RNA sequence: CCGCUGGGGGCGAGUACGAAAGGACCAGACCCCUAUAAACCUCUGGUACACUUGUUGUCAUUUACACGGCAUAGCAAGAAAGC
RNA sequence: GUUACCCUGAUCAACGGACAAAAGCUACGCUAGGGAUAACAGGCUUAUCCGCCUUUAGAGUUCCUAUCGAUGGGCGGGUUUGGCACCUCGAUGUCGGAUCAUCGCGUCCUGUGGCUGAAGGAGGUCGCAAGGGUUGGAUUGUUCGUCCAUUAAAGUGGUACGUGAU
RNA sequence: UACCGUACUGCAAACCGACUCAGGUGGGCUAGUAUAUAUACUCAGGCCAUAGAAUCAACCAUGUUAAAGGAACUCGGCAAAAUGCACGCGUGACCUCGGAGGAAGCGUGGCUAAAAAGACUCAGCAAAUAGCCGACAGCGACUGUUUACCAAAAACACAGGAUAGUGCUAACAGACGUAAAUUAAGCUGCAAAAAGCGGUUUUAUUUUUGGAUGUAUACUAUCCGACGCCAAACGGCGGCAGUAACUCUAACUGUCCUAAGGUAGCGAAAUUCCUUGACUUGUAAUUGGCGUCCUGCAUGAAUGGCGGAACGACUGUCGGGCUGUCUCUAACAUGGAAUCUGUGAAUUUGAAAUCUUCGUGCAGAUGCGAAGGCGCUGGCAAGGGACGAAGAGACCCUAUGCAGCUUCGCUGG
């Protein structure tokens, strides 16, 4: 069994993980993008766009 | 000793060498899906609460579950003649249902599922009520029926349906008959005093062969989701501690109720 | 400066000896073997893949005559140089 | 109650007497160090070991010295078992054989000389000599050991009890 | 009859692995000989770009052939070789009657023949694909599961059995500061000129975690692990010194602390120090097996005792066949290595212009002392040394050291 393949990238798990809405569905998912809006990143969560 | 109703598989292969199932010629209207309307699909749980830890262990996988709509207190069929239609194999229980149909004057005729006793032939009608038979398959109060008839789902709080001696060949006896009390023999060669307007079904429940069977392998088993135990002992001491307790809640409000315990 | 010249059994001797059975020192030389070392292919064998013969399946083959490809050199047998 | 004086009270015995009380395991272990503390072995020693004697009482059908050594006394080696902990823990193959080696002689054979209780044979020692020879495998993880049967013989050691950057 | 997708890639040089990475990646369609999507050659279609060029190094990898032998090699036949297929005969013990079993072992095969037969070939399962077999044991009933990255097993599970708990708002396992929201019917009641607000019981809809829309033939926990034949809670089950017409066992009696001193049926056994246990066989030679015997350092009905069919990428042994494992290696084939051209790292590194022996020495010296040797520099090879390199943890000890686990260590609601 090699390693090191971990990411099996999907966007639906992606977009369901990490994305804005289940960020903010709770309270410490929301404290954590208002420190990545005190940080000062350019992108907020995995899914912005425009 | 061959019983009638067993399919002895034959040792043709280790797994079907020791291995005895009950034959659906013995009950020979099982055949048939569950009722569309009687019945639901709900999803298998895996042990897991709404938390979704497993507070059940060795539990999940299978065959889909299906629920049926088992009718425990007959409240609203009294007075009603009920022909029996035929007789039902569910999974869920150990003992088998008997699907009833009544035809009642001003409305259409329905379907319900009740405990099949020792005397349901798919061709017998059901009554129950103060002035019901002795047959077997009758619900009668618990001073209408004798002392030492055999007697199966019983109630405990009148209006909330039977609740007590409804596994697969189990059955209660009346042995005394104080006004208010009752004392019934549960099956666990316990007395317990029920209430006299509780119900009791006349009878004795069906699958006598229940203990005869026997799962020949691991899969069969499993395949009723059953997911495989582990001993203690086989484990480091902070998953379990290797490698005569009474354990009812006492000061309860049911002690009042019982004369002798499970002997 | 390196390597460096090994032995055993016969013949010598049925023997000098020795009542007698029982049998040598000499290796001095000849005959056999066996090592070790150094070569060689003359013999005997092995191998030999652009050699010769036979054959199976299949693709090509306006002849399913000959010839050609692939299947471990397809397989099997027999070979000369070289080793 | 505060303060002094006169006094008392622990096997506080871990006896200059841890902060109340008070046991283990880690072959699952983790970290920091130590060659300041051991094992695999190199260094020092030679009690135990192994050779050389000496005294040699005696045995040897007699007779100490063909041959053996009883008791004491020593000299040499560190290949036995030990003792020390001097060297490497910023971790270093040994307790095996498979191949391939080199050296010493305390020589098993081949080459040889003396004493022989020496019929030459066949032996026992003792003196010189290390050129090259010491093969089979069945059984044990055994370097220990037998016993199958052949040879002239089936040597004992230094080789970090030779040899895993083969 | 709008909006979004439509390029390209998709067993891969375009995705997941730092890479143009020998790894991992889902579904569907398909021609002939021919017969199965297997096997050999081929259709449609695709490919022969990502180092090239010759040649006889040694050596390495992967194979072919090998005279006479044949496990003699080796911890161990490991690895190779060998059987490998359809039509016929046949076909053991033991056994849960199913199996063992394709047991073992022996014939018959391509090609031509509108056909009773034949040809020649060394060879007719002719090239490729398709089990080595038999016997004695040990352990585990079986198929399965298990340490991703050194262990696939005798470990785990298993069907079954035993025990203990559980009478239902069950036990057991979780969330915890406590469950209630909206109508309806009935019985009502208060002062009162013709109506309002209530109290109580029942019912309806929700909301009320698994077990369970289950209920002692059911659920949970523990142990043994099928089936067959004769305190199933932790867990064991002693000594002293003598008694049977020749030596020697101690059967019944005599004693001491003591819960009790281990039955028919076991034993140098997965486990017995003496040890190469005496005993038979096994080999020419046996310390590792098999079957007896007793002297049980330190065995034994639930730590389950007594063996069995079938099963096993499990373990130890014996025969047949087979062959380069071996006696003892040789030739050949393919691909590295060696030569040339092009691209083009890393481990390591106090500075070096780094000899041998003996001695000395922080106790094994390239560097110190004495003596000697050596034109200089490389390619291709072998690795004895540089206490080669690779990890500031193989093992031991220490710390005001940590960590997790255990308990008749201590203290806590
Ligand atoms: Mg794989
Ligand atoms: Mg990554
Ligand atoms: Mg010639
Ligand atoms: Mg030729
Ligand atoms: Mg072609
Ligand atoms: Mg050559
Ligand atoms: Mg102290
Ligand atoms: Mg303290
Ligand atoms: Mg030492
Ligand atoms: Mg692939
Ligand atoms: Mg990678
Ligand atoms: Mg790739
Ligand atoms: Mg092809
Ligand atoms: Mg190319
Ligand atoms: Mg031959
Ligand atoms: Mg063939
Ligand atoms: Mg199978
Ligand atoms: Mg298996
Ligand atoms: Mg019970
Ligand atoms: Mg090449
Ligand atoms: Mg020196
Ligand atoms: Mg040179
Ligand atoms: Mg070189
Ligand atoms: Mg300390």
């Amino acid at each position: 069994g090699n390693r090191g393949n971990t990411y099996q990238p999907s966007r639906r798990k992606r977009v369901n993980r990490h994305g804005l809405e289940k960020r903010l569905s709770t309270p410490q998912g929301r404290e954590v993008l208002l420190r990545r809006l005190r940080k000062g990143r350019w992108r907020i969560t995995v899914d912005s766009f425009r | 000793a061959p019983l009638p109703g067993l399919i002895y598989w034959k040792p043709s292969t280790p797994g079907t060498r020791h291995k005895i199932s009950i034959d659906y010629a013995g009950l020979g209207v099982y055949t048939g899906p569950p009722h569309p309307e009687l019945s639901a699909h709900v999803a298998k749980t895996g042990g897991r609460n709404n938390t979704g830890r497993i507070t059940t262990r060795h539990r999940g996988g299978g065959a889909p579950k299906v629920v049926r709509d088992v009718d425990f207190d007959r409240q609203r069929v009294d007075g009603l003649p009920g022909v029996v239609q035929r007789l039902e194999a569910d999974p869920g229980r150990s003992g088998w249902l008997a699907l009833v149909k009544y035809s009642p004057e001003g409305q259409l005729p329905f379907y319900r599922y009740h405990l099949a006793p020792a005397d349901v032939k798919a061709g017998d009608v059901l009554m129950s009520g103060h002035g019901a038979a002795i047959k077997p398959g009758n619900v009668l109060t618990l001073r209408d029926v004798p002392i030492g008839v055999p007697i199966h789902n019983i109630e405990l709080v009148p209006g909330r349906g039977g609740q007590l001696a409804r596994a697969a060949s189990t059955s209660a006896v009346v042995t005394s008959k104080q006004d208010t009390h009752a004392v019934v023999r549960l099956p666990s060669s316990e007395t317990r005093l029920i209430d006299l307007s509780c119900r009791a079904t006349v009878g004795q429940v069906s699958n006598h062969l229940q203990r005869s069977i026997n799962h020949g392998k691991a899969g069969s088993r499993r395949n009723l989701g059953w997911r495989p135990s582990v001993r203690g002992i086989a484990m480091n001491p902070i998953d379990h501690p290797h490698g005569g307790k009474r354990t009812r809640r006492r000061d309860a409000s049911s002690n009042k109720f019982i004369i002798t315990r499970a002997g």
